[PDB]
């Protein structure tokens, strides 16, 4: 079977790379994932499909001209001087009559296309009449603007382009629009400025993988020639897809890799006879398809590595959610509340089992590198500090505890006072201050702090400290118009003073500064680093806010509800235990995050709706029935205990109404 | 500072004619439903001098995270049933339904199958001969 | 001041000329789109108090000569003076005066944030002060800084800060600044990359120009390289000329032919010799007042705002009006009942203007036939959504629905011989997938709906591709998720496992669904689909139309009980007509059962300290229900 032997064959194919196409390799997938790759198929990726070449075109006027065809190969100028003759005698109209009989034909796409368009590229630059590859991005739901001539370079309908720098037979199989016999190579930069420009700026703004073009053509000559006029280092190398039959001479490839290009050779892979150029394609295709989904990871060092390349970015954080730590491995590990883990399904090596099993033993954790040993050292610190214990089979009578680990949280107003009148060392420091400082009122003190803050921190690459510092920021905006607006008809004489803390200057300085804010595009104009290596901190601006929460939350009531009702019994974790934890777990990351959020009627009332469904459950469970035989199935559990962090959760987020009435009823 | 304890069990499905292992999950949800029903069971006088006592016995059981067996995945694969539940829940009861029947039903979910909805319910059957709804063992603490 | 400049800004709006109501026009256009790049010079941060460049010529002229020049300096003595000071005194004396006058502090003027508040895909400077980029620092727009040719391939972010002449920021030395005439003649040779990634961006991009002089070097370099280009090819620059006298009229014509299209600051208003703060200001004011509507005062331009934001919402049968204050700003919120509040206009009211030409005849005959006949176009639809008039008039206040979908009622009959029945119209082949979805000939309608797919993309309808592509992945989810059920529950539920499915069929879908993700489906279509379709976003994300479960918290701690079931109502109605296949999936049926159960609840809970249910009720208790619930329900 060709699928139950090709993937183990690259997998043999891959582990017998020199290690300097492993780096291309790393490197290609590293852009695919970041969306900076960019591709520049040339004209033998569609000679796969059978396409005419353009030997055969110089052949047909060699033919009208000279008589009978010529006498052997044809140099690399010949090329452009045949059909410049063709077209200086025979004329124009005939020129364009060949054209027509040579390239109005419809020819299928080959799986290469498929597999330029599967790794998605930013664009796709090509030197081709075809249309085989907008034929291929047309049956694949991707839509790139095409653009073939100047004057569709201001019209772009779309972000992701399809340049072509050649040319193309839409307007029409005439000589014109297409770039052919030498004096449409000589007047090019006047005839194409636009299209050259925008072809010089993907190359130096992406990363170039070049795939068809056999070394030694004019464009790969001209790029060359171009890269040579560059500075030093200011451009990147692009990548080289060799796939001729022989292999390449060492001279050649030592010549060729000084002057910028990266030569991924196809023949150095594996072996192929000299007409087997799909096979040669489809190997380095491939290599690079089935290297992006973690199916060549067999070492250990690479799964703690890997792993390490998710957890790392959360540290500035102090106590990350579990729920939303499945966004941070692509959706590949439902980590559970109680500190489970479960596997999604699955992409490749399970390398979650391993951690475990690597933290199992004492031993394979010593039967690896010294440095991954100090990665080891901090991903089990950050693990056990988030409440992960195990894998979902390997669980068992889980200890699940809690801690709130702030001030804020437990009073203690004169140590934040104290805490506040002191100096500062640090940022982080001033966040915290700035927190405390608004948890205790004196908001314009807080504001002005946080701009600091957001000020203050400019070249240092910490967006935790900029990202939420402006978000506070933001809701230390609201809460003081939302305020000053209440004061004025509710609080206008309860104090018998109309006091207003904020004075007018003030109110209109902020709404200067903290204007067409638009806090939800906010993470969107964070750096590209920003979006994906902390995509976890997206939710608090925007209105998904708590928003998930409530909708598991009203499942969970509604569930605990009925087993209420049903007479039923309940095992392992229940409706009621989950929603504690999940609540736990959002108390203790807002607070030990120190994001002013904490203080919104979103929040009091979600907190209020969960501690309501567990004193009912509680309550419940403290007059149950006994049954037929159920007397002796439901029996040590006793789950609810109103604890301390119960106590200041029930008189701070809680109203004097519902404990009226829920103490009676 | 709150510590939540949080125990299991394991259930196991197996068939009737042999001790193929279904199937091996846990527990999740057990509901013992004993009642009577509506007055057109028992209307008027009827049956006065002979009171008889209806009890309608319903058993429901829900099992979350089930995983075949690979040995009976096989053979059912390759080309009515009355099957039975066992329950080794912690000391420790053994728990045994004969003649148990399993209910189900297909959801769909937008997330390519958030949580995979694997719950599985059973439903006690109950014939006019047989009369052992559940065998209740207890061992060593 | 707080009434004057308001008023006299508005009164200037209505003098303009026509070419400067199309230029403010055409730039409002491009900033909302998102292609306008300003290009700032010398002239926005003078009015920082920066120094000009001619007070360092000055000191440099009398550093090597010894009087200040008699007179204003050329354009040769701007390059030729620090020349040769350079090539006399030497490079440190010349990094020394450097280092004097531009190691500075300076605030920045309210300009620098205006340029910002209309929000530039991109800014291309020629100046070395930082002042531009504290202002996008601080108000929060990150911009990737781009002052040196190694920094153009180490770009982080997607928007850019291109400083074309240098910068200062690795030290105040003049081997990283364009000062000197070699400088010049050298600058494409030592900046190869800065002068495509500038050259790229006024192509594909709409360019202001604030800050210049007309007559300046850049200008007239860009100029000459504007003429080296075909016929159009591209957009003409705007020019914002904020010069103390009036431009003459040859010199105007004169530029207008070389790509400007200039907008002259000192013939909108009449300012001091010196109040250039209050010239860049009145440009300024009126391009961004006039992106709030501030300037819209007729009958016609109501009916340009109201058809210009209704007319792509007309593929779609029917569009809730929970999300129908998304396709106009989040002014003028929309309720369930039928009544409209405006919240965040901060301009001239459309809406409340709309409604008086719907009510009278003379009036609305007063509109010209072509706004006439969108304003009737405008009023049957209004009406077919259900947005009767506004919240002030309030009359007899009813609510109907009238779900006319052919699968809410389970007529399976009438689904067949549709199927049967050869259909064109592609939207009515769009119908019959969905219909093929409800019968459960799930591979054939994701045939059809890959036929739409590839039959789509050619014409100019986007609505019908993207809906039949969420379609075809939730179809693909369903058989999944039915296939993984199959090998698995499907033995003991009924026991000989069904195989509905080809295997080779399912490899075709997994060869073709992967590598696949319907997070960035939306951010792949066009630029216009991406604008006139915005209310479709939600569609795309695994967070469907999830507005309403929230309030279903807030509803449960004009009753809520009429409002949730109008909610439930229009959900219904926009997944039934328009066909989408996300109405059968656990999410939906999660909603509606809750929503129906705290109906419910709340009917027992009023009856306590009354509720008349109806057909549309029994078919949703009956189908988004289940037998348990059901149970609960009436034993609880
Ligand atoms: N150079 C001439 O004048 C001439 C004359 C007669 C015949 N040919 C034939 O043209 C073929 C290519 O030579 P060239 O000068 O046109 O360019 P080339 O061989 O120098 O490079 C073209 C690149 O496209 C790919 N390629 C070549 N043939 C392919 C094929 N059948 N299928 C898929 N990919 C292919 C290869 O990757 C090649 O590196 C040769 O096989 C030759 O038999 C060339
Ligand atoms: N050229 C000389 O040698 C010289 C000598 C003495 C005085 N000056 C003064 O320097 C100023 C600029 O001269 P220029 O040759 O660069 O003309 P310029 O028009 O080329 O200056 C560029 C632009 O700066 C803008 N701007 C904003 N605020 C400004 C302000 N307070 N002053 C000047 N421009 C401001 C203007 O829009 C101007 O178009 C003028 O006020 C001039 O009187 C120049």
């Amino acid at each position: 079977l060709e699928s139950k032997r090709y993937g183990e064959k690259l997998k043999e194919v891959f582990l017998m790379l020199d290690n300097n196409v492993v780096e291309c390799i790393k490197e290609i997938t590293e852009s695919s994932r970041n969306g900076k790759l960019v591709f520049f198929v040339g004209a033998g990726v569609s000679t796969l499909s059978d396409y005419p070449q353009w030997w055969r075109l110089v052949d047909k006027y060699h033919e009208e001209l000279y008589g009978s065809p010529k006498k052997g190969n044809y140099s690399s100028d010949e090329y452009l001087r045949i059909p410049q003759i063709f077209y200086n005698v025979k004329g124009e109209m005939a020129f364009d009559g060949i054209l027509k009989d040579f390239f109005q034909v419809d020819k299928p796409t080959n799986p290469i296309h498929d597999k330029i368009l599967a790794m998605n590229p930013a664009h796709v630059i090509t030197t081709n009449y075809d249309n085989l590859i907008d034929t291929a991005c047309w049956k694949r739901g991707k839509y790139f603007s095409v653009i073939s001539a100047e004057e569709d370079v201001a019209n772009a309908t779309s972000s992701r382009y399809l340049l072509k720098v050649a040319g193309d037979f839409r307007k029409g199989f005439k000589g014109e629009n297409v770039v052919l016999k030498e004096d449409d190579y000589l007047n090019y930069d006047q005839n194409y400025p636009l299209i050259s420009n925008l072809m010089k700026t993907i190359i130096a703004t992406h990363t170039i993988v070049f795939i068809g073009y056999g070394l030694g053509d004019y464009n790969i000559n001209m790029l060359l020639n171009w890269v040579r006029k560059l500075q030093k280092d200011s451009f990147h190398k692009p990548f080289f897809i060799r796939t001729d039959p022989s292999p390449i001479e060492n001279e050649t490839l030592i010549y060729y890799e000084n002057k910028g290009l990266r030569i991924i050779d196809a023949a150095s892979l594996i072996d192929s006879n000299e007409y087997d150029y799909l096979e040669r394609y489809s190997a380095v295709m491939d290599l690079l398809i089935e290297s992006q989904e973690n199916k060549f990871i067999t070492k250990d060092d690479e799964v703690i590595d890997y792993i390490y390349g998710k957890i790392s970015p959360l540290f500035a954080l102090q106590y990350i959610r579990k729920i939303d730590l499945k966004h941070v491995f692509e959706y590949d590990y439902h980590f559970e509340v109680n500190g489970t883990v479960v596997r999604h399904k699955n992409k490749g090596f399970g390398y979650m089992e391993r951690f475990f099993e690597l933290k199992e033993s004492c031993d394979e954790r010593s039967k690896l590198s010294k440095k991954q040993y100090e990665r080891f050292n901090a991903l089990f610190n950050f693990f056990e500090k988030n409440g992960v214990i195990c894998m979902a089979k390997d669980a068992g009578t889980l200890n699940t505890s809690i801690e709130i680990n702030s001030l804020a949280y437990h009073g203690k107003y004169d140590v934040m006072k104290k805490f506040i009148e002191e100096q500062s060392v640090s940022i982080e420091d001033d966040y915290k201050k700035a927190f405390f400082l608004a948890c205790l009122g004196r908001w314009e003190e807080s504001y002005d702090l946080y701009s600091n803050i957001i000020l203050n921190s400019i070249d240092e690459s910490n967006g935790c400290v900029y990202y939420l510092s402006q978000i506070n920021r933001y809701r230390i905006y609201q809460s003081i118009t939302q305020a000053v607006t209440q004061f004025n008809g509710l609080g206008l004489l309860t104090f018998g003073r109309h006091y207003k803390p904020f004075t007018d200057e003030f109110l209109a300085r902020i709404e200067r500064e903290m204007t067409n804010f638009n806090i939800d595009d906010l993470f969107n104009g964070m750096p590209f680093e920003f979006q994906k290596k902390y995509k976890i901190l997206e939710f608090l601006s925007d209105n998904q806010f708590l928003y998930d929460d409530t909708v598991k939350l009203f499942e969970l009531t509604n569930k605990v509800r009925s087993e209420m009702s049903e007479g039923s019994y309940s095992f392992g974790m229940s409706s009621d235990i989950v929603v504690l934890l999940r609540l736990y777990d959002n108390l203790r990351f807002l607070y030990e995050n120190c994001l002013w959020s904490v203080s919104f009627h979103e929040f009091h009332q979600y907190i209020r709706n969960s501690m309501s469904l567990l004193i009912e459950k509680a309550e419940y469970e403290r007059t149950r029935d006994i049954d037929e035989l159920g007397f002796s199935f439901f029996g040590k559990k006793s789950g609810f205990f109103m604890e301390y962090y119960d106590f200041v959760n029930i008189s701070r987020h809680f109203k004097i109404d519902d404990i009226k009435n829920l103490e009676r009823s | 500072m709150k510590t939540v304890i949080q125990d299991t069990a394991d259930v196991y499905f197996k068939r009737k004619s042999d001790g193929k292992l279904v199937f091996t999950a846990e527990a999740q949800t057990a509901s013992f439903s004993q009642a009577i029903s509506e007055e057109k069971l028992r209307g008027g006088i009827g049956n006065k001098p002979l009171y008889i006592l209806k009890s309608e016995k319903e058993i429901n059981l829900t099992v979350k995270n089930a995983f075949f067996d690979l040995e009976w995945l096989a053979m059912t694969q390759g080309e009515s049933e009355r099957y039975e539940v066992e329950y080794r829940t912690i000391s420790d009861i053994y728990i045994q339904f004969p003649n148990v029947s399993p209910s189900g039903e297909f959801e769909m979910s937008l997330e390519n199958g958030n949580a995979l909805a694997p719950e599985i319910k059973f439903e006690a059957l109950a014939d006019t001969d047989t009369d052992e709804m559940a065998v209740v063992i207890e061992a060593s603490r």
